[PDB]
């Protein structure tokens, strides 16, 4: 929508690379970043919070950093089930409202 | 912890309609935690919806859709009736119902519905 | 709802020694600088007292320990307290802690204390649940976590919360309260105190008398009883409940010859069984 993310990237199984979303100071500078997981046709699954905070079930092996503008979601130990579109969010107060990404669908090569 | 309600079932209402979206919940109470919606289109991505404030204390409403869609609350029976109105063309999608913390000031959307499309 | 957490354990119940305890007032007569000798139900002095674990935190991480048994009343019953933030309410006092038989509720969402004398459905792991309403943005109370049905009811009062906070006192207090229970000839009575304790958990060499609070019109055997408690919901974090820690401390009455010393001022202060 109103932020920035690639639609699709790929990389070799077991590798490690991750995937940034590039906001603003009115949303992403002052506020909190959340991640989110879904299956073609399923629940998106939420990933990280605040980029630093896994929910019960995430892997370990996911980390996240916010550094100005730009939020990198930590994407390490590719899987073959971790094909799958990550989408970034975080509060916007200039709408005052919630706000996110186009989507990034991965792919394990 | 938590397993929800659907969101609505399966509403298909050819166009000239509108359709209301009820979610309920299990193993909480309703108005201890905010609900949230999502527009997500297939083959597209999310655009929120809905929603409630844990600041101000109202039920937000996306300002691009504000107006076209309401919500009510019924504590007891904890259905949440979404309603959208007047049909268009890309407005038949999975509309998620999602949830924040009642004690505010959180932005993730938490353990959702399993989404449910609608139909124009 | 009727939603229940057992868990487990009980441990052996660890003991203590109530030094000087449990002297309430034998009549409604004041006397000031005499001396007054009765036979009555009471805590004997230096008796076998058992101190409960309540939801019980033993460290590694978290590990809550919901111990809390459906207690026998016995002849009489004594309760002591510290609990400086409140998970404790009331009692779920009966016989058959279900219907067929009245039941004594007491509870304290308070801006006042409350009390029913009624018929309920107590479920298998009765406490009182408490929320947030998010609307009116205030924390309720959620009643039915205790018992299903409210029905039938014989009794019911209301009054000034028998339960009170100061604080402010980072702790030197622990606020230690006591109620004494005695069911007798159609009055049940309560009696209530209030006493800062700087000990970390036993209690002192002081003598404690509570004045009776309310003399109920009852009429009913109860024989056994559990306490009731305060708990809450969380949000993700790596169902929920146990706010704080919860212990407290219970000894059975007993009919004893206790002589009464009264001060100056007319306030018991040395009592001799």
């Amino acid at each position: 929508s109103v932020l920035t993310q690639a639609p699709s990237v790929s990389g070799a199984p077991g590798q490690k690379v991750t995937i940034s979303c590039s906001g603003s100071s009115s949303n992403i500078g002052n506020n909190y970043v959340s991640w989110y997981q879904q299956l073609p046709g399923t629940a998106p699954k939420l990933l990280i919070y605040d980029n630093n905070k896994r929910p019960s079930g995430i892997p370990d092996r996911f980390s996240g950093s916010k550094s100005g503008t730009s939020a990198t979601l930590g994407i390490t130990g590719l899987q073959t089930g971790d094909e799958a579109d990550y989408y970034c969010g975080t509060w916007d107060s200039s709408l005052s409202a919630v706000v996110f990404g186009g989507g990034t669908k991965l792919t394990v090569l | 912890e938590v397993q929800l309600l659907e969101q609505s079932g399966a509403e298909v209402k050819k166009p000239g309609a509108s359709v209301r979206v009820s979610c309920k919940v299990s193993g909480y109470t309703l108005p201890e935690v905010a609900m949230h919606w999502v527009r997500q289109a297939p083959g597209k991505g999310l655009e929120w919806m809905g929603g409630f404030d844990p600041e101000d204390g109202e039920t937000m409403y996306a300002q691009k859709f504000q107006g076209r869609v309401t919500m009510t609350e019924d504590t007891s029976t904890d259905t949440a009736y979404m309603e959208l109105s007047s049909l268009r063309s890309e407005d038949t999608a999975v509309y998620y119902c999602a949830t924040t913390t009642p004690f505010s000031s959180s932005y993730w959307f938490d353990p959702w519905g399993q989404g449910t499309l609608v139909t124009v | 709802q009727c939603v229940n957490l057992t868990t487990r354990t009980q441990l052996p119940p660890a003991y203590t020694n109530s030094f000087t305890r449990g002297v309430y007032y034998p009549d409604k007569v004041f006397r000031s600088s005499v001396l007054h000798s009765t036979q009555d139900l009471f805590l004997p002095f230096f008796s076998n007292v058992t101190w409960f674990h309540a939801i019980h935190v033993s460290g590694t991480n978290g590990t809550k320990r919901f111990d809390n048994p459906v207690l026998p009343f016995n002849d009489g019953v004594y309760f002591a307290s510290t609990e400086k933030s409140n998970i404790i309410r009331g009692w779920i006092f009966g016989t058959t802690l279900d219907s067929k038989t009245q039941s004594l509720l007491i509870v304290n969402n308070a801006t006042n204390v409350v009390i029913k004398v009624c018929e309920f459905q107590f479920c298998n792991d009765p406490f009182l649940g408490v929320y947030y309403h998010k609307n009116n943005k205030s924390w309720m109370e959620s009643e039915f976590r205790v018992y299903s049905s409210a029905n039938n009811c014989t009794f019911e009062y209301v009054s000034q919360p028998f339960l009170m906070d100061l604080e402010g006192k980072q702790g030197n207090f622990k606020n230690l309260r006591e109620f004494v229970f005695k069911n007798i000839d159609g009055y049940f009575k309560i009696y209530s105190k209030h006493t800062p304790i700087n000990l970390v958990r036993d209690l002192p060499q002081g003598f404690s008398a509570l004045e009776p609070l309310v003399d109920l019109p009852i009429g009913i055997n109860i024989t056994r009883f559990q306490t009731l408690l305060a708990l809450h919901r969380s949000y993700l974090t790596p169902s929920g409940w146990t706010a704080g820690a919860a212990a407290y401390y219970v000894g059975y009455l007993q009919p004893r010859t206790f002589l009464l010393k009264y001060n100056e001022n007319g306030t018991i202060t040395d009592a001799v069984d």
